[PDB]
This record gives C-alpha cells, sequence and structure tokens, in this order.
C-alpha cells in the first residue's frame, strides 16, 4: 500500500492539472478561439490576458 | 469620429485611415459648419477595396471595383464601380 | 560544460485546413416570389413568413436581371456569416425615375406613402428590370399621391 | 415609365432562435495527416483516422476522463474518426564540453527518425543544421532519435546518461558513440 | 393522487459520447423518490403550471392521450403552442388558437390563424421531458414495456434527446389533450416538476447512462459525490 499511494498521488495530480484547462478564470470563455473569433484584439487581448 | 481609434471598424476605418493598435498619441476634432458646407462635391472618401489597410498606409487609385465577377474595362457598366463619392453637406442638416 | 541540454522544442506544422458541415438541403421558396406572374402596389402588402429557409443569396446578387445594388451594413462578399431573424419581404410597383429616393433619411419623391425610412433596416436593394411583361390594359394597379 | 422594384432585407438581430443564412460548404476530408479542421464548429488540430468506435445516432463527439475531444462524427457520412494530436517533444544536445571539442550529437524525444526532417523544418535551416537531420549515424532508443552517434557493441560505465539503458561518451578521427552501459 | 418515481425520469444531458466514465452533471432534474400527481380519467385536465421544466408520464391501452396545449394567458392573444400526433404523423404549429373550456379531440378541433411556423415528422410506459430554456424548446422521450400492475416501476433507463424546436415564446402554464367518443363541449397520466440538482451518472461500455446517484439524496449519496465512485 506504500508503493500504491505514490502512483496515486501523481496520477490524481496530473488529473487536475488538465482539468483546470476548462475553466475561465472570469474571461468569457476558455476556448482561445472563440475569443479570437468574437472579440478584436484590442479588448481580447484583456481576455487573453 | 469614433471610427478614429485604435482597433475600430467602419469604412473610414477600413478603407481610408488606419490607426495601429499600439498607438501614441492625440486625436483632436470640431464642428466645422461654419466653412466646409453652403453643395460641396470635392471632399471624397473610398467605398470599394479589395482588402483592407495596413496601419498608416493611404492610396490614391481610381481602379473601377471588380465587384461582378465578370470584368469589366474602363467604363462603370453594370457593376461596375467608381469608388470615390461624395458628402452631401449643407447647413439645415442635423448635426452628425 | 559537457552534458545533455533540453534546447528547443519542436513540433509538426499543418498542412491543410478542411472544413466539414452537413449537406445544404434545406432550399427555400425563392421561385414564386419574383418569378410569379402576379405583382403588388403600396395599396397591398404580403407578409410572409421567411423562416425555416437557410439557402443562398449569391443568384440574389451574380445573376444578369438585377441592376442596382449598394448596401451599408453587410458586403456581398461574406453573405455567409450573418444570420437573420423575422426576414420580412413585401412587393410593390413603383415608375422609372424613383430609384434612388428609398434611403436612409429620404425626401425626394414618394418619401410620405411609401414609408421613408432611417438605417433601422439595414439591407441591400434588388433591381428587377421587366421589359417584356409589362408591355402591351394592366391597369389593375393602385396609388395614392 | 418602368415597374420600378428593390426590396430592403429585414431589420435587427440577436433576436430569436432558427435563422435565415447562406450554405456552409465543406472541403474534402484527408486522413491520417496533421491538418487543421473544423467539424460543425469543433475546431482543433490533429490527425484523422477511422475508429473502431461506434456510439449512438444523437451523439457527435466524444471525450475521455480530462474532457479532451478525442473522437468526432463527420456530418456528412457518419462515420466516427479518430483524433491524435501531431508529434511534438523535446530537442536535446549531448556536448563534450567547448574546452575539449566542439562536436555535437541531438536527441529527439519520441518520434521515428525518418519523421525527423519535418518535424523540424530541415529545409527551412542554416546547411549546418541539415547535418543533424539526416544520415548514416541514426539510431532509434526508447527515449527517441538520437542523430549524430555511433552505435557500437561494447559495453563501457555511463557518461552522459540517455535513457533505457543507453548512454554516450566521447571516444576515439574521434566521435561520439552510443552504448549499452556495463553493471560491473 | 400521489406516488413515487424510484428513480425515473433521466435523461442524456448532452450529445457527447462516453465509456466507462461516471460523470458529474448539473442539470434540471427530476429527484430520486419524489411525489408525483396521478390523473386518471376513469369515472380531469386541468391548467397546471410550467415552472421550469415538466416531466410527464402516461401508460395506456388503446391510445387516447394526444398532445399538449402550451403557452402564456390561454385567451387567443398571445403566442400558444401545440402538438397533435394522428397515427400518420406529428404536427407542432404555433398559432393563436381561439381557445375553449374543453379542448379534447372527437372521435377536429382548430381555429388556428395568424400562426408562425409547423413541423412534421398493458404493455406500454411513455416518458417525456419537456423544456424551455434561451429561447428553446426541447423534448426527451422513451416508450418501454412494463411487467407490474399500475404503478411506475424501478428499473433504469435513460431517456433520449427526441426533438429541439426554435420557438422563442414565454411559456407559463400547460394542458394536456386527449379524446373521449361522446362530444361533450361547454362553452391515467402523472406529472413531476423538475428542481435544479446534481447527479453522478455511470457510462458503460458502449455509452449508456447504466446507473445514477442523486448527490442530495441522503449522506452516504454525498459520499459518493465526493469520491466519484460508486463504492465507498
Ligand atoms: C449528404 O449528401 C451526400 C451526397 O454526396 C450523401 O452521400 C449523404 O448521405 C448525405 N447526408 C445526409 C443526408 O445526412
Ligand atoms: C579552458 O582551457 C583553457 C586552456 O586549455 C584555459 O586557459 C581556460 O581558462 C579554460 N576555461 C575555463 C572556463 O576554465
Ligand atoms: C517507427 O517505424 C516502424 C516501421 O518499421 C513502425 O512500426 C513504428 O511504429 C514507428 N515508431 C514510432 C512512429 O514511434
Ligand atoms: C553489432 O552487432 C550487430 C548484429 O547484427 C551488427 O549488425 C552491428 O554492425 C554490430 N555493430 C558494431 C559496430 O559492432
Ligand atoms: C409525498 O407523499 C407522501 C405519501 O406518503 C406524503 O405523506 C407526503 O406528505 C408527500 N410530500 C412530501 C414532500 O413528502
Ligand atoms: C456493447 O457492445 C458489444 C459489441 O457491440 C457487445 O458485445 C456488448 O454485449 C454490449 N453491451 C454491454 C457491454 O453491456
Amino acid at each position: 500500500g506504500k508503493l500504491q499511494d505514490v502512483v496515486n498521488q501523481n496520477a490524481q495530480a496530473l488529473n487536475t492539472l488538465v482539468k483546470q484547462l476548462s475553466s475561465n478564470f472570469g474571461a468569457i470563455s476558455s476556448v482561445l478561439n472563440d475569443i479570437l473569433s468574437r472579440l478584436d484584439p484590442p479588448e481580447a487581448e484583456v481576455q487573453i490576458d | 469620429v469614433r471610427q478614429i481609434a485604435p482597433g475600430q471598424t467602419g469604412k473610414i476605418a477600413d478603407y481610408n485611415y488606419k490607426l495601429p493598435d499600439d498607438f501614441t498619441g492625440c486625436v483632436i476634432a470640431w464642428n466645422s459648419n461654419n466653412l466646409d458646407s453652403k453643395g460641396n462635391y470635392n471632399y471624397l472618401y473610398r467605398l470599394f477595396r479589395k482588402s483592407n489597410l495596413k496601419p498608416f498606409e493611404r492610396d490614391i487609385s481610381t481602379e473601377i471595383y471588380q465587384a461582378g465577377s465578370t470584368p469589366c474595362n474602363g467604363v462603370e457598366g453594370f457593376n461596375c464601380y467608381f469608388p470615390l463619392q461624395s458628402y452631401g453637406f449643407q447647413p439645415t442638416n442635423g448635426v452628425g | 560544460e559537457k552534458g545533455i541540454y533540453q534546447t528547443s522544442n519542436f513540433r509538426v506544422q499543418p498542412t491543410e485546413s478542411i472544413v466539414r458541415f452537413p449537406n445544404i438541403t434545406n432550399l427555400c421558396p425563392f421561385g414564386e416570389v419574383f418569378n410569379a406572374t402576379r405583382f403588388a402596389s403600396v395599396y397591398a402588402w404580403n407578409r410572409k413568413r421567411i423562416s425555416n429557409c437557410v439557402a443562398d443569396y449569391s443568384v440574389l446578387y451574380n445573376s444578369a436581371s438585377f441592376s442596382t445594388f449598394k448596401c451599408y451594413g453587410v458586403s456581398p462578399t461574406k453573405l455567409n456569416d450573418l444570420c437573420f431573424t423575422n426576414v420580412y419581404a413585401d412587393s410593390f410597383v413603383i415608375r422609372g425615375d424613383e430609384v434612388r429616393q428609398i434611403a436612409p433619411g429620404q425626401t425626394g419623391k414618394i418619401a410620405d406613402y411609401n414609408y421613408k425610412l432611417p438605417d433601422d433596416f439595414t439591407g441591400c436593394v434588388i433591381a428587377w428590370n421587366s421589359n417584356n411583361l409589362d408591355s402591351k390594359g394592366n391597369y389593375n394597379y393602385l396609388y395614392r399621391l | 415609365y418602368q415597374p420600378y422594384r428593390v426590396v430592403v432585407l429585414s431589420f435587427e438581430l440577436l433576436h430569436a432562435p432558427a435563422t435565415v443564412c447562406g450554405p456552409k460548404k465543406s472541403t474534402n476530408l484527408v486522413k491520417n495527416k496533421c491538418v487543421n479542421f473544423n467539424f460543425n464548429g469543433l475546431t482543433g488540430t490533429g490527425v484523422l483516422t477511422e475508429s473502431n468506435k461506434k456510439f449512438l445516432p444523437f451523439q457527435q463527439f466524444g471525450r475521455d476522463i480530462a474532457d479532451t475531444t478525442d473522437a468526432v462524427r463527420d456530418p456528412q457520412t457518419l462515420e466516427i474518426l479518430d483524433i491524435t494530436p501531431c508529434s511534438f517533444g523535446g530537442v536535446s544536445v549531448i556536448t563534450p564540453g567547448t574546452n575539449t571539442s566542439n562536436q555535437v550529437a541531438v536527441l529527439y524525444q519520441d518520434v521515428n527518425c525518418t519523421e525527423v526532417p519535418v518535424a523540424i523544418h530541415a529545409d527551412q535551416l542554416t546547411p549546418t543544421w541539415r547535418v543533424y537531420s539526416t544520415g548514416s549515424n541514426v539510431f532509434q532508443t526508447r527515449a527517441g532519435c538520437l542523430i549524430g552517434a555511433e552505435h557500437v557493441n561494447n559495453s563501457y560505465e555511463c557518461d552522459i546518461p540517455i535513457g533505457a539503458g543507453i548512454c554516450a561518451s566521447y571516444q576515439t578521427s574521434q566521435s561520439i558513440i552510443a552504448y549499452t552501459m556495463s553493471l560491473g | 393522487a400521489y406516488t413515487n418515481s424510484f428513480t425515473r425520469g433521466v435523461y442524456y444531458p448532452d450529445k457527447v459520447f462516453r465509456s466507462s466514465v461516471l460523470h458529474s452533471t448539473q442539470d434540471l432534474f427530476l429527484p430520486f423518490f419524489s411525489n408525483v400527481t396521478w390523473f386518471h380519467a376513469i369515472h380531469d385536465n386541468p391548467v397546471l403550471p410550467f415552472n421550469d421544466g415538466v416531466y410527464f408520464a402516461s401508460t395506456e391501452k388503446s391510445n387516447i392521450i394526444r398532445g399538449w396545449i402550451f403557452g402564456t394567458t390561454l385567451d387567443s392573444k398571445t403566442q400558444s403552442l401545440l402538438i397533435v400526433n394522428n397515427a400518420t404523423n406529428v404536427v407542432i404549429k404555433v398559432c393563436e388558437f381561439q381557445f375553449c373550456n374543453d379542448p379534447f379531440l372527437g372521435v377536429v378541433y382548430s381555429s388556428a390563424n395568424n400562426c408562425t411556423f409547423e413541423y412534421v415528422s398493458f404493455k406500454n410506459l411513455r416518458e417525456f421531458v419537456f423544456k424551455n430554456i434561451d429561447g428553446y424548446f426541447k423534448i426527451y422521450s422513451k416508450h418501454t414495456p412494463i411487467n407490474l400492475v399500475r404503478d411506475l416501476p424501478q428499473g433504469f433507463s435513460a431517456l433520449e434527446p427526441l426533438v429541439d424546436l426554435p420557438i422563442g415564446i414565454n411559456i407559463t402554464r400547460f394542458q394536456t389533450l386527449l379524446a373521449l367518443h361522446r362530444s361533450y363541449l361547454t362553452p391515467a397520466y402523472y406529472v413531476g416538476y423538475l428542481q435544479p440538482r446534481t447527479f453522478l451518472l455511470k457510462y458503460n461500455e458502449n455509452g449508456t447512462i447504466t446507473d445514477a446517484v442523486d448527490c442530495a439524496l441522503d449522506p452516504l449519496s454525498e459520499t459518493k459525490c465526493t469520491l466519484k465512485s460508486f463504492t465507498v
């Protein structure tokens, strides 16, 4: 069980990192092309930031 | 006057005067219905262009616009356009 | 010094830019409206329900029967992007020299009975030129001055 | 005295559900190569491949445990394609140290050595870089594709580690070699 | 005039295929072991509300239920909605119907003008999830056999997305339409309502919702929701 916990802790941390790409953090979308297909880069710049 | 700004659209901003998005300067404007009106038919502007301007580029070319798919030459006929039309300025008109 | 050093990254670049979409298959009744055999006046109106209708605008422009096109809200090149709700069309009859008198804020001949309009109604114009069917008893139309 | 007639097109928008507009015409689909793709609005970059997955006729695309799109249905031929990423990796340079020599070898992590002169843009590079993209010194490790080193059958101690049992060193003209390491 | 559901009434919340995946969703669902009304027409069609969704289920013998009238005011002033099946096809027409006080079908009734658009497509149990969000109108359904006496069963089957509609009206109330032999004009079916919940759906090999857990049913189901697993 001590060897299994190192495998489980490392695999859980990598799943949290990939699922964090579906957050928008306050922007209008989490998809980077949908900001670049409905805004112009004066204030599409402030949503990518 | 709202088209003289960084990153604006409209036929003054797409086809006549394109400010860059990283601009450093000032834009100054004032109403001149004292002198510029009476109409006047030498204050022109462009309506048609095959691709948008880059920042700080002007263009003088009276090429007739390929707006019909079949070509025309020299003479404005069907779907042929002279790109420069004028402003109809008259002091009875409302502001705007 | 001696070692191994991770310096760059590499990446295979794309070659094509393919586009897939459903079959353009919901065609619209464009045939019994302006290729018909009976037209209207300003006295008579038809309010038509143009909906569940996704068909093209190019033959409305790129044909050899419609004369004049000048249009502010859109360029004819991209008819594909903008998609409209509540599409309305009504037919009329107007004499010859009243071409340029329907415009944003227009004060010509026909501004008071052909309903003068600002640019709240954005859209282009389509100008079919009849030369045989209108020629010679067809005085059925109505107008008020 | 012409029966003239023009019709103005309709009023304002962002107003109701299904609309009235033009066609969305399609390009032919191409497989096994890295492409940009648009399937009904879902945009990406990857390699398409016919899949051994079959799903329910109202489902359009597939997702996995971390919500990555990994399958798609073509909206004309109702076929199920796979999506894999285009090839990426690191570029590592093996040097014996500048105060000893100036010859290097390059490892390309997680590629075959036939996919290398398109992974890097070798025709768009300096001619001094095209030495390290093809040739006779080509070795396929589990660490990737090593290029610029001579694969010998001796076994020595590890000097510069590469991975999965393979090391490299500066040995006797002189060259850079690649060997399985000896345990003792 | 009241029974419970057990696990009845879960549907596919999107068009995404998944396999060997437990997935967590936050949509409008019918809560597990809730209170659903019971209307039997044996000797009963009132003007029930449409709050933010309606579950419907109605088992039959000889095809008596026809369809549903939706709308807001029911006065032939606001836009109304309608569905009628004929054993020929389906008709969904969005007119401004002149309404009566018993809109059955005869062994018929249509006062439709100023319309908008139109579309043409015991051993029974027939489920229906209606919904009107963001100006759309969605319908989910499934028909399935039974082996019981009269009650809603305790099996598991998930409902498919039948047809989405571009309606764009405001909707408040609804009413069903079923027929009877004699025409009585005066001048059997369950109803449950949907709430916002959080569910944990289990997808099998070929990709079908096989099990679900209501994450606010009881404290043991909150542990399954936190661990994202069916065994603790
Ligand atoms: C779309 O049209 C093509 C014709 O090339 C046909 O093969 C395909 O089955 C159609 N898809 C439909 C109707 O969904
Ligand atoms: C490299 O070697 C040279 C002589 O071989 C020596 O003068 C120089 O200092 C060395 N470089 C460093 C960084 O020590
Ligand atoms: C390298 O090429 C061989 C061909 O013999 C192929 O079988 C193998 O899958 C390739 N390895 C890769 C692409 O990693
Ligand atoms: C190692 O042995 C293999 C066996 O096939 C041989 O082909 C290869 O050339 C040898 N390499 C060296 C440099 O000894
Ligand atoms: C549901 O039905 C039961 C029947 O035993 C009844 O006692 C109860 O009051 C009803 N309502 C709720 C909220 O449980
Ligand atoms: C899923 O599909 C496979 C092959 O189509 C079949 O063998 C299996 O019985 C199906 N059902 C399951 C896994 O419940």
